[PDB]
RNA sequence: GAAGAGUUUGAUCAUGGCUCAGAUUGAACGCUGGCGGCAGGCCUAACACAUGCAAGUCGAGCGGAUGAAGGGAGCUUGCUCCUGGAUUCAGCGGCAGACGGGUGAGUAAUGCCUAGGAAUCUGCCUGGUAGUGGGGGAUAACGUCCGGAAACGGGCGCUAAUACCGCAUACGUCCUGAGGGAGAAAGUGGGGGAUCUUCGGACCUCACGCUAUCAGAUGAGCCUAGGUCGGAUUAGCUAGUUGGUGGGGUAAAGGCCUACCAAGGCGACGAUCCGUAACUGGUCUGAGAGGAUGAUCAGUCACACUGGAACUGAGACACGGUCCAGACUCCUACGGGAGGCAGCAGUGGGGAAUAUUGGACAAUGGGCGAAAGCCUGAUCCAGCCAUGCCGCGUGUCUUUAAGUUGGGAGGAAGGGCAGUAAGUUAAUACCUUGCUGUUUUGACGUUACCAACAGAAUAAGCACCGGCUAACUUCGUGCCAGCAGCCGCGGUAAUACGAAGGGUGCAAGCGUUAAUCGGAAUUACUGGGCGUAAAGCGCGCGUAGGUGGUUCAGCAAGUUGGAUGUGAAAUCCCCGGGCUCAACCUGGGAACUGCAUCCAAAACUACUGAGCU
């Protein structure tokens, strides 16, 4: 219930985008490999500058491609 | 079941076979003294996989069994847990088709193999037919009520203690019935055999 | 080909339909309506115009050619804005 | 919809039962809800009848399925 | 739990490819065939389809069609006026037809699979909560007319209700959530002693129905993350696209639809385009890693001549529905009509190649029904085919199979009935129902299976034999004719080619064509290479990225342990139980290396901070 990722593009109204990173293994290959994954965040009041690192919470989706809002700013 | 005649298959092998038809001999003359085929009055080259052939070559020969019935019996040697080559001729001895021989009931196992088709030797009360059957340690043998009087039934108890006794079963004579008592090891058995070199038959 | 048993299917649907066009129709001009007296800004024949209409909304609603909860939002939208008229 | 009934599994003229709880809306024999016990009417010696556990049985019952006509005098041989 | 040979050379060694042993299939083909049990059988044309059948059910939901009987009146047993009610069933109406069934065309991603998430409906089912009153208008059948040879159309006129529309009525249920407004239902049959009378009705009483809601079960719908095919000789794509609000709309969230505001969105972790393909549990070869792979079986998806579209309904954008368009096909008496086998048979047609215009709802289901039951090409089960997988038989004086005869279980749960007891009953009066014991009856495959009888009468074939396969004379033929997987063989004593003459492989099958993996360390993560065999760009600057000296502290993303839900069932792996045995069948578990959540850990990595040279 929580996914933690950085902020790479703010520049619409109410809705960021983050990129939730990883680093998970390759099956057959042994090398743990990253594997970024771009998401969308829900802003309620527009907060989120590029380069800050946010929590998400799932909910009912708040637009096409978009269904995680805001829960905190966590660090900047 | 291999049919046809059979004093040229005692001649490739050198040891008797357990493969007759009366009782007095075998090999003595059905002219055993050379190495038959298609041109054998010379020898030549008698060495490992083609002896392996021949182990296995012989144990087909005797048991009445096919390649596809007895390739099938390496099959649970693997599924058995250790030692192979011994735990090969367990389920040939837990066999029927020679444990009415080693019994006694027919003359060989070309008799032995024949007469539980025609519904004589029974398990445990039950009717039996196959020459497959797997004799559990402790059940009795016995033979259906009217093959009593079939005289060549009669004709195979001369050759208990004229074959030797096999030291694995407590018979009655009287009522023509036995009872195989345990299964053997490998020292139950004629030593013409190679149990752990039938083994190697089968990645080459 | 057919059967019987869709062929009288055939008549019992398209008939059904028919009559079940008009009572949703008889919903959605009483709506209109009431849309119409919002968009006139006159709140003095709007009151008595969607109290008309309430009546007929969840009548048809409670007989299954529509659903109850359709009746439920607009009985929601058409409030939320006479209450904006003030 | 939801119903306790007989489903044919074993061989031809090898009848063996499952006792699925089914939703009457899939075939006999797939998309079964649960297999409760068994049963087996060739059942000769060492060969249990039927498996039928009433902790999962009486859940059914309680939420609603129904034998369909030889499970009710399945459950009238207890 | 892992076996390699042969072949480059005069010989060697190394790099490196070829061909070979094996095991397999949905099998063909060439051969020759005795049987049983379970199986499996268009892999090609999602090609066209004659014919029959694949979902009709209900009269105890309603009007209306037809008259079993029986008791009588006349004529005198021929007949009808009646009296009656047995019965059927085309037209309305409920429910089902959205299931079972089939096929894999489309789909490269929201389809499938694994995990999770909430903003929803669900007829019949199951627990309650509240309720079935009073009316009104039509409408088919039916009547006739018109058009038509028929099929069918469409003009008025009749009548019904468990068909429809108001009115009454509101425990929830919806809106406003202040107050208030709003909107439901249908009756039928088995009965019943007291009062109203035509104790037909009314009221009483259960049974099936009916309604307004809640909780659940059962389905079904969204949303997110993960992975899921080949290509850069496809690098840019995108405008309703990405957000924002107003509204509109879906059973339900949502640019889903909409107007206007802004310029965002996707993508080198491979976007978009292009070719390909249902996916998965799984399957096959494998020491495993894997690789190949989706026929029977089961889950999900998808389609119904082709395309668009809604309608009705709880549920469809509906395979044996309607509408429209297209392609095709068919009947015409030229007026007008009809059809959609990827449903079971079956037919062409294609192809190497694949089955019967079967028997019955007796078992299991369903679909209607108060119940009886009524239908089902789903199913249970049969012909056809060595197509596998097992067993079994063709004799060493037995008679198994097969065949003759006599026997002989198990598949049946119950239904009828007429007592017997029960508990709802206002009245165990009475119906209706569950119990008990007896009687009556119903098996598609009609048998498996037991026990007699005549007699070896009814049963073997195939391929090879130069090597490394320890099966290995000659006769005919003469660099001819030919065989063969690799070498090669044949050019005149031929173990290599054609017979005979013998053996051998393993057997009702044996072989060779084809495809898959293997040995193949021959795409090397496990587990290979690059001075000269193939292979270092001619070298730099450096973007993403891969990896990163050094110390304390912190974090707990990777890492590590346990916890819990699963990872469906099947398949497999062991122990079993059964078919007389084996397949096969199941019971039990094992297995499912996986997924997220949870707490615990801090050596190392990332990240965070102060540093150290």
């Amino acid at each position: 219930r929580t996914l933690t990722g950085r902020v790479v593009s703010d520049k619409m109204d109410k809705t960021v985008t983050v990129l939730i990173e990883r680093r998970v293994k390759h099956p057959i290959y042994g090398k743990y490999v990253k594997r970024s994954t771009k998401l969308h965040a829900h802003d309620e009041s527009n907060q989120c500058r590029i380069g800050d690192l946010v929590t998400i919470r799932e909910t009912r989706p708040l637009a096409k491609t978009k269904a995680w809002t805001l829960v905190d700013i966590v660090e900047r | 079941r291999y049919i046809g005649p059979k004093c040229k298959l005692s001649r490739r092998e050198g040891t008797d076979l357990f493969l007759k038809s009366g009782a007095r001999a075998l090999d003595s003359k059905c002219k055993a003294e050379n190495v038959p085929g298609q041109h054998g009055q010379r020898r030549g080259r008698l060495s490992d996989y083609g002896l392996q052939l021949r182990e296995k070559q012989k144990v087909r020969r005797i048991y009445g069994v096919l390649e596809r019935q007895f390739r099938g019996y390496y099959q649970e040697a693997s599924r058995r847990k250790g030692s192979t080559g011994e735990n090969l001729l367990q389920l040939l001895e837990c066999r029927l088709d020679n444990v009415v021989y080693r019994m006694g009931f027919g003359s060989t196992r070309s008799e032995s193999r024949q007469l539980v088709s025609h519904k004589a030797i029974t398990v445990n009360g039950q009717t039996v037919n196959i020459p497959s059957y797997q004799v559990k340690a402790g059940d009795v043998v016995a033979v259906r009520e009217k093959s009593k009087n079939q005289l060549r039934i009669a004709q195979a108890l001369e050759l208990c203690g004229q074959r030797g006794r096999v030291e694995w079963v407590e018979v009655d004579l009287d009522k023509k019935a036995g009872t195989f008592k345990s299964a053997p090891a490998r020292s139950d058995l004629s030593a013409d055999i190679n149990e752990n070199l039938i083994v190697e038959l089968y990645s080459k | 080909a057919n059967t019987p048993s869709a062929k009288k299917r055939a008549k019992q649907a398209e008939k059904r339909r028919s009559h079940n066009a008009s009572l949703r129709s008889m919903v959605r001009t009483y709506i209109k309506n009431v849309v119409k007296a919002i968009d006139a800004k006159d709140l003095e024949k709007a009151q008595a115009a969607f109290t008309a209409a309430v009546p007929v909304i969840d009548r048809m609603a409670d007989k299954g050619i529509i659903h109850k909860n359709k009746a439920a939002r607009h009985k929601s939208r058409l409030s939320g804005h006479i209450k904006a008229l003030s | 919809m939801v119903t306790i009934r007989l489903a044919r599994g074993g061989s031809k003229k090898r009848p063996f039962y499952h006792l699925t709880v089914t939703n009457s809306r899939n075939a006999r024999d797939g998309r079964f809800v649960e297999r409760i016990g068994f049963f087996n009417p060739v059942a000769t010696g060492g060969e249990v009848r039927l498996s039928v556990d009433q902790e999962r049985a009486t859940y059914w019952l309680g939420q609603g399925a129904q034998p369909s006509e030889r499970v009710a005098q399945l459950l009238k041989d207890a």
